[PDB]
Order: C-alpha cells, then structure tokens, then sequence
C-alpha cells in the first residue's frame, strides 16, 4: 500500500540538452615559438577534428547511435619558456585555422596558406580569456552518425586485393576537416612551448537510437577492443 | 563609450556556462533533420528500460554470459536466500553496470521508485514459488525467509507467469540518495526466496535459471551531473 | 559603471566575425554607383553558366587548346568508350578547372543536378548517333555501351542537332558530396560512346572533334566556404 | 561592438558585492523547501529573546554556572548596592557574551530600549522590596540607594511576583551607540538596592539567589556589520 504524495521532482538536469551542457576537453595541441632551424620545434600542428581523441565525450555520445547539434569550441591556451639562459618573450599571439575538407593544408608555419582568405581563423591573444566560435549542424547527412556499419568502398570482383580495401566503420560522414594552430610571432631568442586545449559542447542536441554505454576501454576509433576485458568485479551471489 | 565595470567573473571560462559566441561559418545552409525513429529527450528515458542484472559475480561467472544467470533447483525446501544484493543502483557491482546504474553514475543524485523483473527459465512443466523481498535500511540485511517477509515482498507463481515485478517504491530519509555506497543514503536490500520449491516431474531438467532486470519508474529522477568512474583515458 | 562580465572569446579576432568598428573616413560622400550591365548577385551564377571542359588530358594535349576537343573518326561501329570521367565536379581533373569546378572548390559541400551539353563540330555533311551515359557510382565502371546503357542515358543524333545537354540528375546517399575525391560521397561515372558511327560521303573530313561543357543547374548549392588548391603564393 | 568606457572599479572584488554571476550547476531541480518550525527572518528577533547574565564575574565564579547566580541574603537593610553594570550591552562583560551582546559584537551601531528581567529563586516564604535603577550617564555611578532612586528606577516586590522587567528607555545624545567602550555614546549605569530587605521566617535558607535577563526591545535595531571579537582563529 501506497500513500499519496505531491511528486515535485523533475527531469531538468536529464534533458539530452542538460547531459551534453558542458564543455569536454577532445584534443591538446601542442605548439611551439622558436627559430625555424631547430627541427625539434614544431611551429604549426594540425589536429583533425574529432570527439574521439578522448573517452569522456566519446561514451557521453556513444551513448546514443545518431545526433544532431551545433557546437560550442572554447580555446584553452596555456604557454611556458623552456629554458632561463635565453632571455624572454613578448606575449605571443596564435592563429587557429579552421581548414574543411579540401582546403589546403599548411606545409609551413608562414607558407601562404595562413592568409586564411576563406577559412575561418581565431586570432588569440595570450592572456585573454580561452578564445570561442560556434558552428551549426555541419553534417553532410541528416544526423551525425556515431556508429556507421559499413564501409567506403564496396570491393568488386575482378579487382587485386589493394583495390576496394576501406577501413571497416570510416565514412567522410565525420570528415570535418582540421585545425591548422601557429603562433603568428617571430621567434623570441629563447623557446617557448604552448599547448591549446580544445573544449567541445553540443548545443541544441538532438539524438536518436540509444545504445548501452562502453564497458571495456575505448581501442582506436572503432568499436575494438583488447585490453580491460574484465570490468565486473567479484561479488557473491547471496552478499548484501 | 557606455561607462561599465566589469564583475568578478570577468574573462573565466567556466565549463558550464551558457553564452553566445560568433558564428565560425555564416549563413551556412543547414541540413534539415529528418523523422528518424526513436528519438530520445531525456537520459531517463534510457533509465526506464528494463536491462539484465548481473547477478551472479562469482570467480567463475564475472565477465561472461553467466553471470547473468542465477540457478534454482527442485531441491527441498529451505529459507536461505537464492540471491541477495543491495539497493545502491549506481554502486552496488549488479546494478552499476545496468543501463539504469551507467546513467546514475553520471549524477550526483538520484531518486524515485525501482522495478526489478524477473524471468524464470526453466521447462514449461516445472511449478514453483518464490518469495521477492525489499527490507527498507536500518535493520539487519534478511538471511533467511522468516525475517525478509516482514519487508515489502511478492509471492511469484513460476508455473503461473514466466515473469514477476516488484516495484520497490522509493522510501527515503533524504529526498534524494547519493550515487555511492552512503550509509546515511543507503536504500535497504533485496534478497529472493523459495515460497514453496521448485518441482519438476521425470524427464524434466532439475537446474534451470532465471535472469533478474532493473529498470526506473515514471517517478525517478537524477540530479548534479557528474563525470563517471566507468571509463577511464590512461597515458 | 553599468555591470559586465567578459565571457569566453572576447579580444579574439575571429576572421569570419560580423562586428560593427569605428569609420576612419567620417562624413565621406561616396560616389554613389551607377547601372553597371552584368552585375552578379551569387556565385552559383557563374556555376549555371556552362564552360568548356579539358576532356583531352593526355601528354600531348595538356595544357593546350587540343586538351578542349575530343577526336570523334567514321570508323566501323564499336562499343568502346570516346570519353570517361568521374562525377567529381571539384576533384576530377578535367571538372576541377572548369568554371564550375573552380567556384566549387572555393567551398567543402556541394549538391544539384549537372548539365553535360556536347557539341559536334564535324562538317554538315557527317551523321552519326552517339550514347551519353551517367552510371551512378558503386557499380564498375561501364566499361561498354552495354553496361553504358543501363545507367541514365541520352542518344543524340549529331545529324539533326549539333549540341546535345544530358541533365545528371543529384542522386547521392548523403544530401551533400564532398568537394575532394571522396568514396563515400562519390559521384558517379560519365561516358560517351558511339550509338551506330559517324558516317561522312566522298570528299569530307573523316575525323572531327566535339567539345564538351559543363553547368550547373538551377538546383545546385555550395556550402562551407574554403580556400582553393588552385592557387598558391612562393616565399 | 557597443562602445564601452570602463570605469575605477571595475576588475575589482568586493565581498560585499551584490553581483549576478554563471550558475555552475545549470537545471539542477532543487529540493523544495518544508515548512520546518521556528524560521528567523532578521537577527534582531534572536536579540529580543531574553538570555540569562553573567552578572557575577568573580574570580571563583567566572566561567562557572555560579557567574548567573547573585546572592542575596536577609541581613538588615542597607543602601549598599546588591550589583551594579554600565549599559554597554556590546561591551560590558556582563553584557557582551549574552545573545544580545554576542549580535550587537558583529554591528557597529545600535540604537533602542532594552529590558533587564530579573527572577527571584529564593523560597516562597522569603518577602522583600527591591530597587532597580538605571541611571542616565554624565554623573558618578550611584553609589548608594540615596543617587541611584534619582535615576529611572523600578520597586520590586520579591513576595509578590518573583520576576520583574525594567524597561531602560533609549536615550542618548547620538541616534546610535557603538559597540565598543566608548565615553561620548556611554549608556550609563544599571544598580540593584535593597528597598527593604529579604525577609525569612524560621526553618528557611537566609541566603537565595536572583538571576539577571537581558534582551532587545521592538525600538532595537543595528547597523554596519562588522567582524566580531569573539571569536578566533590560530595558525
Ligand atoms: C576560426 C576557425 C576555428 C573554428 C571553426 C571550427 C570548425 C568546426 C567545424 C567542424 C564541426 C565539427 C562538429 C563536431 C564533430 C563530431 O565528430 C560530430 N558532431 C559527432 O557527432
């Protein structure tokens, strides 16, 4: 038997919306300000982009098969000297373009593709607040496809084993192209190091077909696995 | 310009705010959604599913299928619980795990009423009952039928239905537990019984196994987003 | 002062941003425009505007006039193809550099129809029937008119109208193709062959050329924005 | 963007500021409120609630129950004053560590009337007369019964009712005194005389104890929070 209760509890903080409502790191991007010869110095890095690089995200999203939403990307930039003995710096200033598909990539850290006449690029100032851009729903489909069953190519009899070989899973359902991240400064005497975290919120999250969660740890960017296989502890049957 | 003063908080970037920023690509010409089936609104929405316990984490029966099958047999009667675990979705090791357990260990807090389904396995002409039990917290954990009675429970015809629910209601000091093994919000137990006994006749299998699912009620619901302890990045 | 808090992304410069700035010109009387013939309001405008195609890509022929004709001759009937190419108007290296081909690879997405109009440049004398198929992609390739002929096709008789459009239809998986050789937004494939042949009388060329263009249609968009490949700056 | 001029304190943070700022925890569905017994709206309420003295700060009775307690006893009359304490309910021994000096301590200024109640505990068979003065400041403290009846002043029948309220009126040359020790807002001077004397038959404890209540009156208020003295920390 039951009493009766005035139920005040909601579901606001279980909104798809509300799950998905906070910025999660997916990439660090390490960067370096320093003279061109060095050869250990990378003075540009391109990221491609993707939630996959980390798990946190990923198992959030993989919760679901298909979503929709734009995105939020906030730009952590955090910087350091390498050594004392080489004098000091001025506050460095980082260009983050955004190339799409097809777009050339950068060769150089000062080649003309920096010119960004199309691409989208964030200038960032070193001590200013993380650097923000939003993007709608950009998927060439009418949902991003966390999980494709399916391949690229389709193998045709007649052809050698090179040809119509794809990797099980991929699709360019989620090419989205890359980020191309300098420091736009001429180099100081002395080196300096700077990793650019990304952070990723959805926003206005639609999603379809939900799924049970990872278990086992996350092996590449497919559903594999091969380590961690093991993840229910022991317990008795009859132990509260 | 407009004289302002700008507040503590000023150039944070908190995780978990909610502001505009520019438009990286303009005007560009969306993709319009389509009807796909099901859509889903809320994570609660996945809680209600019911899904299959692992009730039985013995040595040899953790990470693989059997876990998640708990044996009865025709033997005599006796009061000693078939299974036995507690009311902790998000902690106890059998319902951590579950849809409902994987969702609650996003959230700080959770409330709100429990259904556990269970299916018997055995032959069609194998007759028995058992006894479902919830004993709210407080008191001694049930270690035989004679105490666990006295809690909530539900007498479960075998031959009758395949299947028998038992809602364990929400019953609470706090208007919300915690998604931890908490003493102060601990949920009480749920242990399982023979009524009577399971009987088969000749020729019929004398073992057979039944399979425990957990899912929420319309009541339920989850508080204080949180990062989980089921995944983990090494490196 | 009034109370503000400055959010994320402020004292960026986001290229792509629409920002109001101070005028350094106040007060200027701009000289106000006049009726300029041929003024474009898109640049899908310059797509639908059909331009020659480099069919002729051999060694001998690129970069030449020679690359724009194709070599059709009076010989015996076959089914082998007179031209091939892939439906990657952005990617595909006789496309890429047309007009259309050019505007397209200013952007990543691009969906629509294609027209394909052949013109014959034989004398008046010469007849002949020619088959121009679309074999949309995942198939081989047609490798004669046999296979051509399954695929959407138009036959054009080069005797009664010089110029023949076949419309490429958008038939696609994904609501928009990738502006790079891609698999999975793949296009397709575009081949010509002869119908019966090319028949001239006594004292008449036995070799002509026809000249391809191609447009898009009224249908056709482009979305994301991008630098081009096309061109690029030494030092 | 909007042209805007920041002002001197902006960047700033003042803990007593009144400012909005991002909500970390955003859709959070918090618990509602129950209706629970004995809510304060404003601090004064707990200042009007009448709290025991320690009026007897002696070495061997302070920090004791014993400081409470004031010993009257049935010797013959005299003007001799029974105790005597400044109307400093801040800063006054006797006065700070009561509930309304403990509230006065976190406020700078206070201002209004105060009601000093006192309860006689001796035996029902125990009669006398007392006086209780108040006297204004800018005189000498009243040393005797004879100065201190010039004062506003209250005749207490012990026999007749065992409590008795003097109400001491606010009046004062500032509109509020501090919170501190200090001669130009000085409250003056509270005394107890015998009137009488305690009278005791035979068979009955010729020494009893009175107790002292202070609290607020419903004029009272405080202003200009401030940190208090009685409490500390260490390292
Ligand atoms: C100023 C240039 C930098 C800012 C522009 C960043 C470009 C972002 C465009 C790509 C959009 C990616 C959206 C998220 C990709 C995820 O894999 C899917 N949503 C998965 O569901």
């Amino acid at each position: 038997q039951t009493r009766h209760v005035i139920q005040k509890r909601t579901r606001s903080e279980s909104t798809v919306e509300s799950f998905f409502a906070r910025g999660a790191c997916v990439a660090i991007i390490e960067v370096d300000n320093d003279a061109p010869t060095k050869r250990a110095s990378k003075l540009f890095s391109v990221w491609k982009i993707t939630y996959k690089d980390t798990v946190q995200l990923r198992r959030k999203l993989e919760f679901f098969t298909y979503s929709r939403f734009d995105m939020e990307l906030t730009f952590v930039v955090t910087s350091n000297y390498t050594d004392a003995n080489n004098g000091h710096a001025l506050n460095q200033v980082y260009q983050i373009m955004f190339i799409p598909p097809g777009a050339p990539i950068p060769g150089k850290w000062n080649d003309y593709t920096w010119q960004t006449s199309s691409n989208p690029s964030v200038f960032y100032t070193y001590g200013a607040p993380p650097a923000r851009i939003s993007v709608p729903y950009v998927g060439i489909a009418n949902a991003y496809s966390h999980f494709y069953d399916g391949f690229a190519k389709v193998p045709l009899a007649g052809q050698a084993s090179t040809e119509g070989d794809s990797l099980y899973g991929a699709a360019s359902l989620n090419d989205f192209g890359s980020l191309a991240v300098r420091v736009v400064n001429d180099h100081n005497p002395t080196k300096l190091t700077s990793k650019i975290r990304v952070y990723m919120k959805p926003k206005h999250v639609r999603v379809w077909c939900p799924r049970p969660p990872r278990a086992v740890p996350y092996y590449g960017p497919g559903v594999d696995y091969k380590d961690g296989l093991a993840p229910l502890p022991e317990k008795g049957l009859t132990t509260y | 310009g407009l004289p302002v003063l700008n507040t503590p908080g000023s150039n944070q970037y908190l995780t978990a705010d909610n502001y505009q920023s520019p438009c990286a690509i303009p005007e560009f010409d969306v993709t319009p959604p389509i009807d796909i089936p099901g859509e889903v609104r809320n994570m609660m929405e996945l809680a209600e599913i019911d899904t299959m316990i692992p009730l039985n984490l013995t040595n040899q029966r953790k990470n693989t299928m059997d876990m998640y099958r708990v044996e009865l047999n025709d033997a005599a009667h006796s009061d000693t619980p078939i299974l036995c675990f507690s009311l902790s979705p998000a902690s106890d090791p059998r319902l951590a795990h579950t849809m409902l357990g994987e969702i609650l260990n996003y959230y700080t807090h959770w409330a709100g009423s429990l259904k556990f389904t269970f299916l018997f396995c055995g032959s069609m002409m194998a007759t028995g009952k058992l006894l479902v039990s919830y004993a709210p917290p407080g008191a001694e954990a049930p270690k035989s039928r004679k105490e666990a009675m006295l809690g909530t429970h539900v007498i479960w015809d075998i031959g009758l239905q395949s299947s028998c629910t038992m809602v364990v209601p929400w019953i609470s000091n706090t208007t919300y537990r915690l998604t931890i093994n908490d003493s102060f919000t601990e949920g009480g137990y749920i242990s399982m019984f023979y009524q009577t006994r399971v009987v088969v006749p000749l020729s019929t299998p004398r073992k057979m196994d039944i399979l425990g699912f957990v899912s929420a009620c319309n009541d339920f619901s989850v508080r204080l987003l949180r990062d989980t302890t089921h995944i983990s990045q090494e490196a």
